[PDB]
C-alpha cells in the first residue's frame, strides 16, 4: 500500500538549519507532484512547496527564499531544506503526493499525505 | 567565360520579362514524363515525375564569343527572369534538391535560353466512378504563369512536346496508361486571361485486383447459400445457420468493397453487383423459411425449383452485368 | 530601358517597415478569392482544406509611377521589398503557398500606385461540426480572414465585388457534401490589443445520404427483417431460433463497429447511433420473444403458438412505425 | 513620411541586438500574458494536447525611446528581428508552429517612452502526461510551462501582466474538444535549476474532465447487453443442449472482442483501468453463465425435452434466474458510485 | 592563424564557382564512392526502400591549388557552397533528406594539389520496381542510379574509386530490413541519352531475396490448418447434420477471411501472387469438404442415428477420409517444390 | 557600450571556416545531455524519439575577452557568425531543433575564451530490436554521437562530467517500458575518411508484461479453459461439442489477428506467437478428441466415456504443464 514517512524535525534553535525528508512506498510518484504541507496550531494547511515531474519548484510566498525542496526521483522521495527557521514556523510538516487537480497548491488536489512530523522553534 | 557571364548580368534586371512593354514572351515547354504515380482514388489525385522544359529568348543575354552555348548549373537559375509557370490542378509539388537543386540553364549566343529542371507533382484528378471498377480517366495537368496574362506570356508546345518513358517501371498498379494528348486553351480570370497548357492522361483501371478481392469471394458465398437448397429441409438448425451466417459474410464483404473509394453518394457497379448478391443470400434464407414453414404446418417441391431457379437467376444476372458494364 | 529606371526608382528610398499613409488614415485593403478545390472535410480532424487563390488589392502612393501607360507585372520576389498587409487566417492550422515552378505570387502594379498581391494557398482551416444529426447532418464551415497588427487605425478590409468577391463555389464538387451557399461577411474584432477588421467566408454544407443508405442503413433493415422469420419456425426448433437470433445481433454489432472505425469519438448519440440501437432492440426483442415462448411451453406447460402469431404482425408493424418517425424527424 | 524613416534608423543606428536591454545593470523584466484562441484536442494516445494562443510579452529597451508626432509606432513586423527580442520557449512543448501565412503572425509596438509590445500567434504541441487508473472517469491538468532558454533569472525574469488568474484568457467558444470538458485553469510561476542555471518558469494548467458518453455507448452499453444476454439461456430448457450452447459461445467470443478492442486508443499502459475492470467482470458474468449450463447439462438425464418420465427444471436454473441478474445490478450499483 | 585565413581568402579571390574545373580544356572527371551505413526498409506499398549513405565525390580543381604548412585542408562544410561541386542527383530517387543536425552534414577537403574530397550524409529513397508474381518467395534487385544534371559526358564524367565492387560498401551491422536478406550488390555504370545530350550514370543493384517466415507462420499455417479442419467432417456420422454443416460453413468463412487479408501487405497490383493460388486452392479443397457433405446428406435416408433400420455409414465419406488428404498432401509437395 | 565594443572586437577578423587551434592540437569538446522526454517507443518503425537539451563546452581563444567580469549570454543568432562542432547522430533517421519561439539555442561565453552551446533537440534515432522474447523481451536502444569532418587528430569528443554527463533518466517514464540502466561510451570509430570521435549513450529498456496479459495471455487461457467444457457433454451432442469447439478454433484466430495488426512483419517466432500457437493446438485438440469419440461410437461401434473422462485431466494437466515450461524459459 502507498505510505508517505516524514524524517526529520524535532527541536531545533531559532535561526538554525533543518532537512526534512520524506520517503514514498508503495507506488512511484515520478510522474506526480510531491510537495510539503504545514499546519500550526488552531490553523488551516498551508501550501510550502511542490516539485514536478519537471523539476519546477513552486513556493508560498512567506517561504519563497528560505525553504527549498527537492527530490531523489531514483529513490521516491521528496526533501524540504529547512534555513531561517522562527518560532513562527513551529508547526506540523506534511508530504503529500498528487496529481494537482485545480492547483498544486490546493490541499485537496493531493491523494497521498504523510503521517506528519513535528517541527518546533524554541526562543 | 567569367567575363561572359559578368557582362551579360551588368546592368540586368531579372525583376522585367524580356521585351516587356513591346510583345508576349513566348516560351516553348517540353515535359519528360519520368513516372506516373499511384493514383489515390480517395484523394482524387495522382502522382507524376516529370521533367520539365522550357525556352524562350532573351535578348539582353546574347553574347559575341567563339563558344556558342553556356551550359550553366543551378547557380544561375535565380539571377536571370524565369517564368513564373506554376501547376493549376497541383495539390502538392516539390523540387529535388538532393544533392544540388535538379535545375539545368543553357544560354545559347543568340539569347535563346533553355530552363530545365524536375519536379515531382501531385495533380489533382477529379473521377467519375460510376462503372467502377470497370472505369476509364483522363486524368489532366495543366500550368499556366501565375501573373504574367496573354498579352506578356504565351506558351506553345515544341514538336516533340510530351514523351514518356518505359511505363514498365510506372507506379500505376491498378491502372494501365494507354494515351497522352496535349491542349492549349485560354482561361479568364479576375485577373485576366492566361494561356493555360494542359496534358491529359488516359488510364484505363484493371480489375485483376478487384475480382480476387470482391466478386470471387461474393460470388462463392452466393453459391455457398444454393448448398442449402440439396439438404434435408428437416435439418432446420442445418439450413438456418447455413442461411443467416452467409448472410453475415454479405455484409462484411460489402463494407472492405468500398474502403478503397471515396465515400460517394451513388451507385458504382461494384455496389450493384455486392447489392445483388445480398439479394440472392437474402432470398435463400426465406426460401428454406417457406418451406418449412408450409411443410411443418406444388409448395412442397420448392427446393427442387430453387435448385434451378437460383442458380440460372444469378447466371442470368452475370450475364446482363457484365455484358452491360463491359461492351454497352 | 526605361521601364527599369522607373522601377528603380520606386524602389529608391522605399520604407518597407511603414505602411501606406503611416501616420495618416487606414489603408483600404480589398479582397477577393477564387477558390480551385475543397478537399478532405474530415469528421475525425474536425477541419477542411481549401485550395485558393487569394487577391489582395491596395493603393501605396510611393508605387505611382508616370510615363508607362502599362500595368506592370514584376518578378514575384519584387514582394519581398514592397508593404503588404499582415492578413492571416485565426481557424488556419496548416497552411502553405505553393512554391512549384515558382512560389505561386503576383506583384502587379498600376500607375496610379495600386497593388494587386495574388497567392495560391492551400490551408486546413478547423471546423468543429455538430454530430447530433448525422449523418443528416449540415455543417457551416467558415474562414476568417483578419489582420494580425494593424488596428482599424491602420487597415480596412472589404470584400472587392461585394457578393461576387468569392468565386468557384459553384464548380466545387464534395463526394459527401453538397455546399448549399456561401456568405461573405465583414465586421471588426476586438481583442485585448485593439480593434481588428475581419471577413468571413463561410460555407454550408448538406450531407450526402445516398453513400449510408447502402453501408449501413440497409443491412441493418435487412438484417432486422430476417430477425422475423424465426417468428414461422416451429417452436420445437430451439437451436434454429436461438442461432438465427443471435447472428441477427452480432450482424448489428458488426455494422456499427464498421461505422464508427471511421468517426471521431464524440460523447453523444448520433442520428445514425439512434437508428442501429432501435434496430437492435428489435433484434434483441426477437430473440426475446423466443425465450418467452420456450419458457411459458417447457416452464409452464407441466397459448405458445398465439405468441408467434401475435410477433407475427406487431414486429413489422412496429419497425415500420418505427422507420415512418425516424425519417420524419430527421428527413 | 520620411519623418517616421529618420525615427526608426536613429533607433537602429548603433543598435546591437545581441544584447538584452539593461545587460550587466539589471534584470531585463518581461511581462506575459497569453489569450487562448482554441484549446485543440487531446490525445491520449501520445499524451499530448494542442492548444492555439496569441502569446503576448513586454519589455522595456532604453536604446527604443523616441519622440515623434505618434506616441506608439504599429511597426511591420520585420522589425522585430532587428532588435532584441525574448528568446521564450514552452519546457513541456514537443512540436510547435509560429504561423507565418500569409504573413509572419507577428505584431510589434513601440512606445516613445521604449517600452515594446511583442504578441505573436502560435499553435503549442504540449505534454499532459496523463494517470489513466480511473479511465474513462479521469480528470488531467495538462501544464503549460514557458520561460527564458538562455537567460538565468539573474538576466531575465518573467512576470504576468495583470493578476495571474487573468492573464491566461480563452475565447468562448474556441474549443476544439472532442471528449473532454476545459473546466478551468489555474495559472502559477516557478523555478527550475538545470546544468546551466536556475529559470523562471511560468507555469498555467489547464483542467480537463473527460466525457463519459462515448464509452458508455460504444463500450459499457454492449458489456451490459452481452451479460444480458448470457443470462437469457437460463430461461431455456435443459434439453436444448445445442442452443444454449450457442449462447454461451457466442457471447464469450462477443466479450473477447470487446476485449481486446476497447484498449485501442489509449496508450499501453502496465496497470489496469476503472474500464478494464468492468470489462473483466463482464467477461466473469458471461463465461459463468456458460459453466452453468455444464453444470446443467450434467445433470440432465433424459435427451428428449417435455412434450414415459421427463427431465425436471434444474434448481440451478431456478435459482441462476435470479442471483445472475441481482449480482449484476450489485457490481454495477459498487461500481458506478465508487468512480463516479 | 591569420595565415589560413590569407590562404582561403586568395583561394577565393577570383573564384567563379559558376563553372566547372577545366572548362574548355579538359572533361572534369568525378570519382564517387558509397559507404552504406544502413540498408534501411523495404516498403512494398510504394515499391521503394530507404538507404542512408555516405555520398563520397572527389575531383581535382587546378583553382584552388595552395602552398602552406597543412597538405590538406579539412575545413568547414559551409566552404563547399563558395566553390563548384557536382551536380549529382539520383535519377530513381523520390524524397532524399540531407541531414542538417546538428550542422549540414558535409565534409570538404582540399589537398595542396587542388584535389578536392566533398562528403556528404543522406538518406535516399528510390524506386524499386517489383515483379510481385513469386510473392512471398520472390527476389529483387533494386537499383541506384545517379548522375549528373547539367552536365553531359563531354563535361563532366563520373568513375568509381576502386574497382567498382569495393567502391560501394555496406556496414557490417547496418541492416534495417524485417523481411529481406541483403545478398550483394552488383556495381556499374552506363550512358543515359535524353533530349539535352548523354549523360554518364553510375548504376548499384541491391538484391533482395524476401523472409518467408512471416508469411509461413501467418498465412500459410492457417491456410493448412483450416483445411485440416475442413477435413475432420469426414469424420462424424452422417446424421450429424447441424455438427457437419457448421465444419464446412466456418472453414469457407475462415478462408474467405483469410483471403481478404492476404493482400494487405502488398500494393493493389491485378495479377495472381503465388500466394494467392495457394489460398485459391486451399479454398477449393475446403469448399469441396462441404459439397462433399451435401452429397452424404442427400443420400442420407434416416434422420436418426445409430443406437428398427439404420443408415450405413457412407461411402464419400469413407474415400474422403483418403482422398481429400492425399490430394492436398500431393499439392503442398508440388506448390513447394515450384517456388523454393 | 564596452560590452558592444568587446563582442565586436571578438568578431572583427574571426574565421568561420577555421576551427580553434586550427593548424594545431585538437579541440577538445565536452558534451553533456539533459535528456527531456522518450517517447515513441516503436517495433513497427523500429525507433524511438528523443528529446534533449544537448550541450557542448569547448574553448575558442579567439573569443577570450577581458574587462567583463561576465559571462556574455548572447542571442542565439551570434551562433551562426561562430565556430561550432560539426556533431551529428549516426543513428539519427528524423531530428530538429525546436524553434518555437525562437530557434531553441543557446551561446554563453566565458572571458577566458570557453564556448557553451546549448540546443533543444527532438530526435528519431533507429533502434533495431529482437524481439524473439516479445513482449518479454529486453532492448537496448542507443544515440550515436560522432563529429562529421573533424578526426581525431582535429576535434575530441568527451563526455563532460563522467558519469554524470546524461541527466533526467531517472525521470522518465514510459508506459510500455521501464528503463534499467544507461551507459556512456566513448570510442574512436575509422572510416575509409579517417578516424572520428564517437560518444554513446545507450539505454536498456525492460517492456511492461501487464498489459500483455489482459491483452492476449488472459483471454487466450480463459478459452483454452471453456474448450474443456465438452470433455462433460455427452457424445451425442455433436451439434453442441462441434459448436463450442469451432468457436474455440475461431476465438483464437481473433485474438492472434488483433495482436498480428499491432506488430511489424518479423520473420522469426516470437514468445507471445509461441503461446498462443500452444494454445490453439490444446483448442485444436479438443475438438479432435470429440472427432475421436464420434467416430469409435458412431462409425466403430457397429470406451466411449473413458476416453472423455481421460480427456477431463489430461487436458488441464498438459496444459498447466505447457504453461510451467513456457513462463520458466520466458520469465
Ligand atoms: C513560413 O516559414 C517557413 C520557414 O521559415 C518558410 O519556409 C521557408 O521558405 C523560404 C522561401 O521559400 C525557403 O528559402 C528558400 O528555399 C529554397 C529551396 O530550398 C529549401 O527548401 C527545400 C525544400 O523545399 C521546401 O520549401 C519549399 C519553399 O521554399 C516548398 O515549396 C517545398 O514544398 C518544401 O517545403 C529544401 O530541400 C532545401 O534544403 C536544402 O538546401 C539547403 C540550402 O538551401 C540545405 O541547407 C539543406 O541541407 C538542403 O540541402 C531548402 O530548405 C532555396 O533554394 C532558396 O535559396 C535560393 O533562393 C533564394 C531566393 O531569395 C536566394 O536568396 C538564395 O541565395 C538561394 O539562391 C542561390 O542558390 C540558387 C540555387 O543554386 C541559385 O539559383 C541562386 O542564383 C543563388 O545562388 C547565389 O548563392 C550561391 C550560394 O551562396 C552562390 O554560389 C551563387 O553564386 C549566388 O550568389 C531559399 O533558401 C526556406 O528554405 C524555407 N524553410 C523551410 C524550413 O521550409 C515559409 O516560406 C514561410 N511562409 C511564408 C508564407 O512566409
Ligand atoms: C455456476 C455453477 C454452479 C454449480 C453448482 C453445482 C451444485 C450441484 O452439485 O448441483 C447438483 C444439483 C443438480 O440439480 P438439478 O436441478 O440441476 O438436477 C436435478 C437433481 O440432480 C435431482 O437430484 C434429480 O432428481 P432425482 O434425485 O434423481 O429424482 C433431477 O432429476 P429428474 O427429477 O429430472 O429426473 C435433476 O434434474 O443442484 C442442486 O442440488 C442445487 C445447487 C444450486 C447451486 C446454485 C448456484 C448459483
Ligand atoms: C465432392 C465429392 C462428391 C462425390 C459424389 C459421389 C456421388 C455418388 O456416386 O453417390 C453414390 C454413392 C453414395 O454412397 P453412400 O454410401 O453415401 O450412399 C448409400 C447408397 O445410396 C446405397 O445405394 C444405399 O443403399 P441401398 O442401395 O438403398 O440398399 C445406402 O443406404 P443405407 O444403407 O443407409 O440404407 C446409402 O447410404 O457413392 C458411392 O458409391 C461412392 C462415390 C465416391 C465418389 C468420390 C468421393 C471422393
Ligand atoms: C439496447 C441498446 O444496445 C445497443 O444498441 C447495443 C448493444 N451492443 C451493441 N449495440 C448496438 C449494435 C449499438 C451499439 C452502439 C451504438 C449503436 C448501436
Ligand atoms: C499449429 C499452429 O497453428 C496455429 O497456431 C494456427 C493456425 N491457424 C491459426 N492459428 C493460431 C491462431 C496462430 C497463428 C499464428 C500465430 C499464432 C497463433
Ligand atoms: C500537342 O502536341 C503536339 C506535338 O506533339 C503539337 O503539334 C500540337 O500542336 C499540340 N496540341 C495543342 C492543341 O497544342
Ligand atoms: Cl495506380
Ligand atoms: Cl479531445
Ligand atoms: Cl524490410
Amino acid at each position: 500500500q502507498v505510505q508517505l514517512q516524514e524524517s526529520g524535525g524535532g527541536l531545533v534553535q531559532k535561526y538554525g538549519s533543518l532537512r526534512v525528508s520524506c520517503a514514498a512506498s508503495g507506488r512511484t510518484f515520478t510522474t506526480y507532484i510531491m510537495a510539503w504541507f504545514r499546519q500550526a496550531p488552531g490553523k488551516e494547511r498551508e501550501f510550502l512547496a511542490a516539485m514536478d515531474q519537471g523539476r519546477i519548484q513552486y513556493y508560498g510566498d512567506s517561504v519563497r527564499g528560505r525553504f527549498t525542496i527537492s527530490r531523489d526521483y531514483a529513490k521516491n522521495s521528496v526533501d524540504l531544506q529547512l534555513d531561517g527557521l522562527r518560532p513562527e514556523d513551529t508547526a506540523v510538516y506534511y508530504c503529500a503526493a498528487g496529481a494537482g487537480f485545480w492547483g498544486l497548491r490546493t490541499a485537496s488536489s493531493y491523494h497521498y499525505w504523510g503521517q506528519g512530523t513535528q517541527v518546533t522553534v524554541s526562543s | 567565360v567569367t567575363v561572359i557571364l559578368n557582362n551579360l548580368l551588368e546592368g540586368y534586371d531579372n525583376k522585367l520579362r524580356p521585351d516587356i512593354g513591346v510583345k508576349p514572351t513566348l516560351i516553348h515547354t517540353d515535359m519528360y514524363v519520368n513516372s506516373i504515380g499511384p493514383v489515390n482514388a480517395i484523394n482524387m489525385e495522382y502522382t507524376i515525375d516529370i521533367f520539365f522544359a522550357q525556352t524562350w529568348y532573351d535578348r539582353r543575354l546574347k553574347f559575341n564569343s567563339t563558344i556558342k552555348v553556356l551550359r550553366l548549373n543551378s547557380n544561375m537559375v535565380g539571377k536571370i527572369w524565369i517564368p513564373d509557370t506554376f501547376f493549376r490542378n497541383s495539390k502538392k509539388a516539390d523540387a529535388h534538391w538532393i544533392t544540388t537543386p535538379n535545375r539545368m540553364l543553357r544560354i545559347w549566343n543568340d539569347g535563346r535560353v533553355l530552363y530545365t529542371l524536375r519536379l515531382t507533382i501531385d495533380a489533382e484528378c477529379q473521377l467519375q466512378l460510376h462503372n467502377f471498377p470497370m472505369d476509364e480517366h483522363s486524368c489532366p495537368l495543366e500550368f499556366s504563369s501565375y501573373g504574367y496574362p496573354r498579352e506578356e506570356i504565351v506558351y506553345q508546345w515544341k514538336r516533340s512536346s510530351v514523351e514518356v518513358g518505359d511505363t514498365r517501371s510506372w507506379r500505376l498498379y491498378q491502372f494501365s496508361f494507354v494515351g497522352l494528348r496535349n491542349t492549349t486553351e485560354v482561361v479568364k480570370t479576375t485577373s485576366g486571361d492566361y494561356v493555360v497548357m494542359s496534358v491529359y492522361f488516359d488510364l484505363s483501371r484493371r480489375m485483376g485486383y478487384f475480382t480476387i478481392q470482391t466478386y470471387i469471394p461474393c460470388t462463392l458465398i452466393v453459391v455457398l447459400s444454393w448448398v442449402s437448397f440439396w439438404i434435408n429441409k428437416d435439418a432446420v438448425p442445418a439450413r438456418t445457420s447455413l442461411g443467416i451466417t452467409t448472410v453475415l459474410t454479405m455484409t462484411t464483404l460489402s463494407t472492405i468493397a468500398r474502403k478503397s473509394l471515396p465515400k460517394v453518394s451513388y451507385v458504382t457497379a461494384m455496389d450493384l453487383f455486392v447489392s445483388v448478391c445480398f439479394i440472392f443470400v437474402f432470398s435463400a434464407l426465406v426460401e428454406y423459411g417457406t418451406l418449412h414453414y408450409f411443410v411443418s404446418n406444388r409448395i412442397a417441391k420448392m427446393d427442387s425449383y430453387a435448385r434451378i431457379f437460383f442458380p440460372t437467376a444469378f447466371c442470368l444476372f452475370n450475364l446482363v452485368y457484365w455484358v452491360s458494364y463491359l461492351y454497352l | 530601358s526605361f521601364v527599369k529606371e522607373t522601377v528603380d526608382k520606386l524602389l529608391k528610398g522605399y520604407d518597407i517597415r511603414l505602411r501606406p499613409d503611416f501616420g495618416g488614415p487606414p489603408v483600404c485593403v480589398g479582397m477577393n478569392i477564387d477558390i480551385a478545390s475543397i478537399d478532405m472535410v474530415s469528421e475525425v480532424n474536425m477541419d477542411y482544406t481549401l485550395t485558393m487563390y487569394f487577391q489582395q488589392y491596395w493603393r501605396d502612393k510611393r508605387l505611382a509611377y508616370s510615363g508607362i501607360p502599362l500595368n506592370l507585372t514584376l518578378d514575384n520576389r519584387v514582394a519581398d521589398q514592397l508593404w503588404v498587409p499582415d492578413t492571416y487566417f485565426l481557424n488556419d492550422k496548416k497552411s502553405f503557398v505553393h512554391g512549384v515552378t515558382v512560389k505561386n505570387r503576383m506583384i502587379r502594379l498600376h500607375p496610379d500606385g495600386t497593388v494587386l498581391y495574388g497567392l495560391r494557398i492551400t490551408t486546413t482551416a478547423a471546423c468543429m461540426m455538430d454530430l447530433r444529426r448525422y449523418p443528416l447532418d449540415e455543417q457551416n464551415c467558415t474562414l476568417e480572414i483578419e489582420s494580425y497588427g494593424y488596428t482599424t487605425d491602420d487597415i480596412e478590409f472589404y470584400w472587392r465585388g461585394g457578393d461576387k468577391a468569392v468565386t468557384g463555389v459553384e464548380r466545387i464538387e464534395l463526394p459527401q457534401f453538397s455546399i448549399v451557399e456561401h456568405r461573405l461577411v465583414s465586421r471588426n474584432v476586438v481583442f485585448a490589443t485593439g480593434a481588428y477588421p475581419r471577413l468571413s467566408l463561410s460555407f454550408r454544407l448538406k450531407r450526402n445520404i445516398g453513400y449510408f443508405i447502402l453501408q449501413t442503413y440497409m443491412p441493418s433493415i435487412l438484417i432486422t427483417i430476417l430477425s422475423w422469420v424465426s417468428f414461422w419456425i416451429n417452436y420445437d426448433a430451439s437451436a434454429a431460433r436461438v442461432a438465427l437470433g443471435i447472428t441477427t445481433v452480432l450482424t448489428m454489432t458488426t455494422i456499427n463497429t464498421h461505422l464508427r472505425e471511421t468517426l471521431p469519438k464524440i460523447p453523444y448519440v448520433k442520428a445514425i447511433d439512434m437508428y442501429l440501437m432501435g434496430c437492435f432492440v428489435f433484434v434483441f426483442l426477437a430473440l426475446l420473444e423466443y425465450a418467452f415462448v420456450n419458457y411459458i411451453f417447457f416452464g409452464r406447460g407441466p397459448d405458445v403458438n398465439a405468441i408467434d402469431r401475435w410477433s407475427r404482425i406487431v414486429f413489422p408493424f412496429t419497425f415500420s412505425l418505427f422507420n415512418l418517425v425516424y425519417w420524419l424527424y430527421y428527413v | 513620411t520620411t519623418v517616421f524613416t529618420r525615427i526608426l534608423d536613429r533607433l537602429l543606428d548603433g543598435y546591437d541586438n545581441r544584447l538584452r536591454p539593461g545587460l550587466g545593470e539589471r534584470v531585463t523584466e518581461v511581462k506575459t500574458d497569453i489569450f487562448v484562441t482554441s484549446f485543440g484536442p487531446v490525445s491520449d494516445h501520445d499524451m499530448e494536447y494542442t492548444i492555439d494562443v496569441f502569446f503576448r510579452q513586454s519589455w522595456k529597451d532604453e536604446r527604443l525611446k523616441f519622440k515623434g508626432p505618434m506616441t506608439v509606432l504599429r511597426l511591420n513586423n520585420l522589425m522585430a528581428s532587428k532588435i532584441w527580442t525574448p528568446d521564450t520557449f514552452f519546457h513541456n512543448g514537443k512540436k510547435s508552429v509560429a504561423h507565418n501565412m500569409t504573413m509572419p503572425n507577428k505584431l510589434l509596438r513601440i512606445t516613445e517612452d521604449g517600452t515594446l509590445l511583442y504578441t505573436m500567434r502560435l499553435t503549442v504541441r504540449a505534454e499532459c502526461p496523463m494517470h489513466l487508473e480511473d479511465f474513462p472517469m479521469d480528470a488531467h491538468a495538462c501544464p503549460l510551462k514557458f520561460g527564458s532558454y538562455a537567460y538565468t533569472r539573474a538576466e531575465v525574469v518573467y512576470e504576468w501582466t495583470r493578476e495571474p488568474a487573468r492573464s491566461v484568457v480563452v475565447a468562448e467558444d474556441g474549443s476544439r474538444l472532442n471528449q473532454y470538458d476545459l473546466l478551468g485553469q489555474t495559472v502559477d510561476s516557478g523555478i527550475v535549476q538545470s546544468s546551466t542555471g536556475e529559470y523562471v518558469v511560468m507555469t498555467t494548467h489547464f483542467h480537463l474532465k473527460r466525457k463519459i458518453g462515448y464509452f458508455v455507448i460504444q463500450t459499457y452499453l454492449p458489456c451490459i447487453m452481452t451479460v444480458i444476454l448470457s443470462q437469457v439461456s437460463f430461461w431455456l430448457n435443459r434439453e436444448s443442449v445445442p442452443a444454449r450452447t450457442v449462447f454461451g459461445v457466442t457471447t464469450v467470443l462477443t466479450m473477447t472482442t470487446l476485449s481486446i478492442s476497447a484498449r485501442n486508443s489509449l496508450p499501453k499502459v502496465a496497470y489496469a483501468t476503472a474500464m478494464d475492470w468492468f470489462i473483466a467482470v463482464c467477461y466473469a458474468f458471461v463465461f459463468s453463465a456458460l459453466i452453468e449450463f455444464a453444470t446443467v447439462n450434467y445433470f440432465t438425464k433424459r435427451g428428449y425435452a417435455w412434450d414415459k418420465t421427463f427431465n425436471s427444471v434444474s434448481k440451478i436454473d431456478r435459482l441462476s434466474r435470479i442471483a445472475f441478474p441481482l449480482l449484476f445490478g450489485i457490481f454495477n450499483l459498487v461500481y458506478w458510485a465508487t468512480y463516479l
